[PDB]
């Protein structure tokens, strides 16, 4: 199977590798749970957060759209080739594991749209727009924390996964090898000692006796 | 001479097994974990050699068998199967190639149907090199299809479910007694070389 | 990495003029696509839905965020459930005339195994 | 005693507490980085470096009984709160911190 | 008297290697498998020790070398390189903190430097004792800049970028022996100082 | 020399130094997965069975003179750049590259 000299060596350094590497994985995975508790909070709380700013903001734009006398949304749809918030990449190191972050940035395209002319009802639409441009944005930063969360929960069955690993299997491979290579190895020693001895005695009889 | 020695507590180490593989050219293994699960006598390929494997199968291709190509795929089968099977345990199943999957269920297979020789019915029935030939070239064709067909695009599980009634027939093939249309090449063993065409097709589009 | 920068709207009609008012949405350029799909209610088909979460989220590895109202969702939640990467990020968000429900988010059913 | 105090037990305790909690907060901040770092592991990982530096560090010819030690000892848990600090009775505490 | 001492029992913890360890004040490591890689002598720090130490240094203090200095810090470096290593493979590591990278980054260079060494080619082994202390002295330097620029703030990856022209100079600098003048102390080593601090500046700002 | 070069020790310890990582490389994959692996470990078990399959692997009546061996192991060994190459003089390996 292996070796019955000096395995003791490479062994021995793999079995403290093995413990105390447990011992770590099991720190990463403690943080990795502490943080996850908190954004499952956090997260539940975003969605309401989302879906009142956009409420509020979608019934005003229906407001806008009845008071004035036609649908615009048709007008706005074919106005716009652009997009005006857009969003930044960024990895952002929370516990051991990067998670993907975005940051918007609001770049000059477009400013409101090409169709407002509508008289006096035109008013109402050019403010719907100010309004719904600051809800947009709330929900874009919001949305940034649920990227994060979804990378978490990926990430955390991975590291169960080791903790369990590193248990089960490789430390009683380890104590199982370093003890039988042990037990063999000590065995050789002693039997030449006894072989040695017992012609000796008989060397040590034949001289005395006349 | 056929020399059967005894492990020292799954020590291969001890000075008599040593000896008798030192002077031996050939090795054939014994693994306690298959024997567990009734596959005695097990032999696998990391545990054994044979010098005479190179010569032999010169001589039993001109006999009829086209025995030294899949000799080799099926060696290699075995080799990867251990690897893979290791990844499983310790990482799982979620890190496999699909190809991969593959060369585990065939192994499974060749477990079971050479290296058991316990019935249930009856212990297993005559079996020669050329019948031998038949079941290799049945797990080997079954492997080629299938990778052919996930490498270009196909569920694994319509794969597997579909040989089905093939899987059963070749495990309890050596049960049934030698000729079944001749030696040669069984009707049995003929018939599931279709199957698989069949199946091939059916999966790819 | 920094190659995506596109929002995606799934959304009622009223609620992707407002988000589009905005502007997070497009016609592309290098595909003459939007980056939109407007809906309404009773009046689109089912079928159409499932297209559009498909094409932003599999056959579009530009879009950064896909918003999705959960109502809309609901129609299509085998083909919801069924994308779990986070590249694209599928975000449930509530829809218009109804407030957070736990029972139609896709992203939440992940969660639950495992913390 | 009279050569010893009765404290001496109980910074026995807390000396030692500390320093193995230091000796993972060194290899956990390598794995989780210093972005994501505890704010107990900060303080373990000062301990680690003190208590070394300090207790274990020094020259050739010092020379110390326990009643120097035990100066030396406090100086290192101060920066650790008092509530961190429980295998300690309450009285010692209040007096040497 | 220089000995080599070498295993006999077959193991390192067999009575030669006991009875030598004993009555030796110096030591200085050898690995079979770095040596392996090619980098002999591969010197392992932890069964490293030296009694001689303290006279032998205020020796070299008089003499000229500030060296006692280098010396713990080439250590240091050496011992917290190893540790981070195992921490790398154990855990499988998805992040480091921005100075630990630093750390073995550091220690790389003073393989090549010194532990790499060919005992024929005489350009790739040989530096008088002075020589040794301003090649030293420019790691330790090295290291000293780095330390700081993270601190002031500064990604590592900008640190070892734009640090860059004189990284390549130092880690080709093993390529050198007295041949530019009889001189122990080089322009070669003083103009790198001045250009390394001059580096430093912009990897800060 | 004359059928044996000068460069012949110098590229057996670079074979040897790409070999000893790339063996290492796979123990890594087992136990954790491709967790500790980077591009540098990624490359090296590539280098690993090329090398085992290509250079090992030969006849049993083919005779191959040194300055085939030579030959042959400069054409495998183009993986990694020249600054990741310094087990080798730069003189030498600009030459045989």
């Amino acid at each position: 199977v292996f070796p019955t000299r000096m395995t003791l060596g490479l062994m021995k350094t793999k079995l403290k590798g093995a413990n105390q590497g447990y011992s770590l994985l099991k720190r990463k995975s403690e943080a990795l749970t502490k943080r996850f508790r908190d954004i499952t909070k956090r997260i539940d709380d975003a969605k309401q957060k989302m879906g009142r700013v956009m409420q509020t903001a979608a019934f005003s734009l229906a407001e806008v759209s009845y008071a004035t006398g036609e649908n615009i949304g048709y007008q706005v749809q074919e106005s716009v080739s652009t997009a005006r918030f857009k969003v930044r990449a960024r990895q952002e190191n929370v516990s051991g594991v990067y998670l993907s972050q975005f940051e918007s940035y609001i770049d000059p395209e477009i400013n409101d749209f090409r169709l407002t002319g509508l008289g006096r009802g035109g008013q109402q639409v050019q403010r719907a727009k100010e309004i719904y441009s600051r809800a947009v944005e709330t929900l874009v930063e919001l949305a940034s924390l649920q990227t994060a969360f979804i990378i978490l929960d990926e990430v955390i069955k991975v590291t169960n996964r080791r903790v369990n690993a590193i248990e089960h299997v490789i430390i009683p491979r380890t104590e199982n090898t370093i003890a039988y290579i042990n037990s063999e190895l000590d065995e050789l020693d002693r039997e030449e000692f006894y072989r040695l001895k017992k012609v000796q005695e008989k060397k040590q009889n034949e001289t005395a006796k006349l | 001479i056929v020399a059967a020695v005894s492990p020292a507590g799954g020590d291969f180490s001890d000075p008599v097994t040593t000896a008798t593989l030192g002077i031996t050219q050939v090795f054939w293994g014994l693994d306690k974990k298959l024997a567990q699960r009734k596959h005695f006598p097990s032999i696998n390929t990391s545990v054994s050699y044979s010098k005479y494997t190179n010569v032999l199968n010169k001589f039993y291709d001109s006999n009829y068998p086209e025995f030294p190509v899949l000799r080799d795929r099926m060696k290699e089968i075995l080799s990867n199967a251990e690897e893979l099977e290791q990844v499983v345990q310790l990482v799982g199943k979620s890190a496999l190639s699909d190809s991969d999957k593959i060369t585990l269920d065939v192994a499974t297979l060749i477990k079971e149907d050479f290296l058991q020789q316990n019935g249930y019915s009856t212990y297993d029935a005559f079996c020669p090199i050329w019948k031998t030939f038949d079941m290799m070239r049945a797990f080997i064709s079954y492997h080629d299809e299938a990778q052919k067909a996930v490498a270009n695009g196909a569920n694994w599980s319509k794969l597997a479910d579909s040989t089905g009634d093939v899987k059963h027939a070749v495990s309890s093939s050596k049960f049934f007694e030698p000729s079944r249309g001749e030696k040669e090449v069984h009707g049995e063993f003929e018939k599931l070389l279709s199957t698989m065409q069949e199946r091939f097709a059916e999966s790819t589009d | 990495a920094e190659k995506r920068t596109l929002i995606a709207v799934i959304a009622d009609e009223d609620t992707t003029t407002g988000l589009l008012l905005a502007g997070i949405g497009q016609i592309t350029p290098e595909t003459q696509e939007k980056n939109f799909f407007v809906y309404q209610e009773g009046k689109t088909t089912k079928e159409e839905i499932t297209d559009k979460f498909n094409h932003f989220t599999e056959e579009r590895d530009d879009i950064a965020i896909l918003l999705i109202n959960q109502h809309i969702a609901e129609n299509i939640r085998a083909r919801v459930d069924s994308f779990t990467n986070a590249f694209p990020a599928i975000l449930e968000i509530p829809s218009k005339d109804h407030p957070y429900d736990p029972e139609k988010d896709s992203v939440l059913k992940r969660v639950r195994k495992l913390f | 005693e009279g050569m010893t105090r009765k404290d001496h037990g109980d910074v026995s305790n807390q000396l030692y507490a500390k320093y193995a909690i230091g000796k993972d907060a060194a290899a956990m901040k390598a794995v989780v980085g210093e972005e994501a770092l505890s704010i107990e592991d900060k303080l373990s990982l000062e301990f680690l470096e003190k208590f070394e530096k300090t207790f274990i560090t020094q020259g050739a010819y010092e020379d110390r009984t326990v009643f120097e030690s035990l100066d030396q000892a406090w100086s290192l848990l101060r920066i650790y709160p008092k509530e961190m600090l429980n295998r300690i009775s309450p009285k010692i505490l209040d007096e040497f911190y």
